[PDB]
RNA sequence: GCUUCGGGGAGGCGGCAAUAUCCUGUGAUCCGGAGAUUUCUGAAUGGGGAAACCCACUUACCAUAAGGUAGGUAUCUUGUACAAGAAGCGAACGAGGGGAAGUGAAACAUCUCAGUACCCUUAGGAAAAGACAUCAAAUGAGAUUCCCCAAGUAGCGGCGAGCGAACGGGGAGAAGCCGAUUAAUGCUAAUGUAGAAGAACAGCGUGGGAAAGCUGACCGUAGUAGGUGAUAGUCCUGUAUUCGAAACAUUAGCGUUAACAUAUUAAGUAGGGCGGGACACGAGAAAUCCUGUCUGAAGAUGGGGGGACCAUCCUCCAAGGCUAAAUACUCCUGACUGACCGAUAGUGAACCAGUACCGUGAGGGAAAGGCGAAAAGAACCCCUGUGAGGGGAG
RNA sequence: CCACUGUCGUUGAAAAGCCAGGGGAUGACUUGUGGAUAGGGGUGAAAGGCUAAUCAAACUCGGUGAUAGCUGGUUCUCCC
RNA sequence: GUGUCGUAAGGCAUGCUGGAGGUAUCACAAGAGCGAAUGCUGACGUGAGUAACGAUAAUGCGAGUGAAAAGCUCGCACGCCGGAAGAUCAAGGGUUCCAGUCCAACGUUAAUCGGGGCUGGGUGAGUCGACCCCUAAGGCGAGGCCGAAAGGCGUAGUCG
RNA sequence: GAAGUGGCAAAUACCAUGCUUCCAGGAAAAGCUUCUAAGGCUAUAAACGAAUCGUACCCUAAACCGA
């Protein structure tokens, strides 16, 4: 049957992408928190 | 300028496609800069192989392959190559 | 090597750098086509180009 | 660093204790002196290169502290010291006697 | 925002206290009003969002005295 | 990786990780100071955008073709369409604006948790506070902050659960002013960032190997350091000790320059009503402080406080602004330490770890160290598929 | 596009399917792409349905080592 | 492992293995003693060489290569799909595409074969698509309005 | 070294964004053609150019979403 993920690149970069994170105060807090953990992947 | 055209051509391509094209249509296949346009390639070949006139340039970006080695996953540089046609 | 480059005029340093850039292409082609036995000219040529562009910046600034 | 390439040394520790030789190569803390501390190497043959192979006997590195400079006069192991020459030259000097040579 | 320009009056926080002494967070808002103040020194009506305490300050100090202090403070 | 200034003196072209071409006393590699270069994204700032991309305009120069080189072009704030700033990121500590609930009360609503978690704004090496409109009531004291007591006292409290002072004493540090500001520059002094020298052991026996055994020496302002083929003051690197700086930060003293600031004694203020908040203090007999609303003085022949309130007495002058130290903290730099761990421990992470892996995402989150002293990592032969694996040899 | 009946499957080929039949099939239809509504909120031709295999209050992190008059467990030896 | 000693926890001695550390005595301090917590991590059992090997479209034989062939290559024949199980894309993926070479692991068996390992090659546009111009829904949004702060909304526009 | 032209049948594709009907009344903006406001254009040709990114391969699937 139809599963849950169903990928779309434009939809992925537009709801979780770098510029989507940087366009809100809380999205920049997400990025700061990924950087403090040292994650090699900030944004999808 | 004339100090950027020396960095357009990175090296000729030696393969079965490049060797078969030369013998039949006399088109040179080169590995070119990752930023070289068709105009720069045209101006680099005729400056640097004196006596030849380029008809056309066909360029393409080809992506490097992921060649794992040891315990690591690593990929080869992507690169740009050009087919250049010379006047018969 | 740098001794006989420090007393060259700006006009002839730019003119000398041009051969070194053109020489860089010839090494690149010769190396790829298997005509470069001594594979240490490429390194010294790159350093020489770096040396020339360092001097050019100096004689253009001071 | 107190022992260079070429100087005659005597090995004062190990299986070759008491033997002499000239230093062939100095690494950070290991020394290779020709003639002593030779090992049996089973060299695997290869056609790509020119080296043949076989059972080869080659001198190996040993710790730099197991060898000492050999005094040229007393023919015995001595240490090395430096002398700040007023002329502006620094030379290694035998600890025991104290002459400039080596 | 909902602040007075001349007095600095802004909302205060406090408690709603019931007879059983139950406490809930509330706010106290300033008595802010929009008034067009006549300014003889400029032959013009300047319209300010002011509290009723501010009006008494113009009544006692004058609009000219208040207006320069507003300009000195910033927003004009 | 380029240049220069210093150090250093024989090897070197980072690691896995070797090989090749080579470099190096015409001083390499390497270490320290300064400089130059510094693609694109990102505050990202020429416009846009699905970050590492797309599209531009403009000035000057060059080229003649379909371009090049060097710039300029975001927004806001402060000054005369022109200059100077700001932006964003990053530990904890500070100040400030908002502010829970789990829980406890053996239920639960007042209360507690707790002004905590969290959210938000913003600074400095600290911040805040700070010189009396303060206490005290003794023979008076004399700013602020922090520590030990006072004291789990006095109080507050469905007077329950709990909350919980102050006066004053002993200390640390002390300072009071009306610019105790900020930023540059130049001298003077001291550090810091590479370094250099640095003593003194032999013989014999065992042993793969000596540092351990036996005998006898030596240095010590250097004897409990790390290594070295087993346990070394005398083998190495070191240690005690004595010292170097061309260059550039840093700290302090003097001088100069330019930015800002420089109150003159304080009215919508003190006080009051109403509703709240803070005080240890839950309206209580509730002083004192804060203020959303409504009001509102006296103004030195005066006013605030001394815990309802009045009188007397004492004390002090709000409605101007500042002020070092003692105090809080650790992303960090150095030196040193540990009756701290030793690979299921200690950081999640000793290892290519915030990785693999899981998740749309926020986010969650592993496993995994050790040949040997030295690769001397087993030439060659044999079985097998020129495989795996083994047996010889070494 | 659905999902009415049955068998099968139930450590499945499948964390909802297959097979044999079944319903709608020009419409209040089905479907691609992009966008909007966010947690006591949303959306719901209404089943407390659905809101990422999670729903009478999502998920992640934090308060947090919530509390647990409850259940389980509680590690050497001998003497009184 | 063995012997021996003590009421016990346990001590001592010693053979082999091991190859670089250990620690009397007396004090002192504890991450101080494990069989259970449907405890936690790793390893390994039993079930058991059992179920199963994933659509019942289907295979047979001859050569080749190979250490080895039911499965690979070639050939003849047979069977299945054929509004697909054939072709072109978009989405998504990212080298899986082609050749040579290898068969440890992966492939639910074998494998000489492979979407597996390794080494090379391969994607050529004025006309196809993107980019570009334009706009929809919907975003962001000089100034503007509103709001303790954070921010919410919104015009011209600017994206989409 | 060959042929390569006649009949018939015939799409859901094209004419057709047409036509006829009905109500539930059917995007926007630009490219393009014309008009002027403040203040070069049209024909003829000749030469030269049209950048950059994608392009392999699967895609009713063993390559995507389902470990």
């Amino acid at each position: 049957m139809k599963r849950t993920f169903q990928p779309s690149v434009i939809k992925r970069k537009r709801t979780h992408g770098f510029r989507a994170r940087m366009a809100t105060k809380k999205g920049r807090q997400v990025l700061a928190r990924r950087r403090a953990k040292g994650r090699h992947r900030l944004t999808v | 300028n004339n100090a950027r055209l020396y960095q357009v051509l990175r090296g000729p391509v030696f393969s079965e496609k490049s060797q078969m094209l030369g013998d039949s249509l006399g088109v040179q296949v080169f590995k070119i800069d990752s930023k070289a346009t068709k105009l720069e390639v045209k101006k680099a070949v005729e400056l640097m192989f004196e006596g030849v006139e380029v008809l056309k340039v066909n360029t393409l970006n080809v992506k490097g392959k992921t060649k794992r080695f040891g315990k690591n996953i690593g990929r080869r540089n992507d690169y740009k190559k050009a087919y250049v046609t010379l006047k018969a | 090597k740098i001794s006989e480059l420090r007393d060259k005029s700006l006009e002839e340093l730019t003119q000398l750098l041009d051969e070194k850039q053109l020489d860089a292409f010839r090494i690149r082609m010769a190396k790829a086509t298997g005509q470069l036995g001594n594979t240490h000219e490429v390194r010294v040529n790159r350093r020489a180009i770096a040396q020339l562009q360092t001097l050019i910046n100096e004689k253009q600034r001071g | 660093s107190k022992l260079r390439k070429g100087d005659t040394v005597i090995v004062i520790a190990g299986k070759d204790k008491g033997k002499q030789g000239t230093v062939q190569a100095v690494k950070n803390d290991r020394i290779k002196v020709e003639g002593i501390n030779i090992v049996t190497k089973h060299q695997k043959p290869n056609q790509a290169t020119g080296v043949e192979g076989g059972i080869l006997k080659q001198e190996a590195f040993l710790h730099i502290s197991n060898v000492a400079i050999l005094n040229a006069q007393t023919q015995k192991a001595d240490r090395i010291t430096y002398q700040f020459g007023e002329d502006g030259k620094k030379q290694r000097v035998y600890r025991s006697n104290g002459e400039v040579v080596a | 925002s909902r602040v007075c320009q001349v007095t600095g009056k802004r909302p205060m926080v406090g408690n709603n206290v019931s007879h059983a002494n139950n406490k809930t967070r509330r706010r106290f808002l300033p008595n802010l009003h929009h008034h067009r103040f006549w300014v003889e020194s400029e032959n013009r009506f300047v319209r300010l969002r002011i509290s009723t305490k501010g009006m008494r300050i113009i009544d006692k100090l004058g609009i000219d005295k208040v207006l320069v202090d507003l300009r000195a403070q910033g927003q004009k």
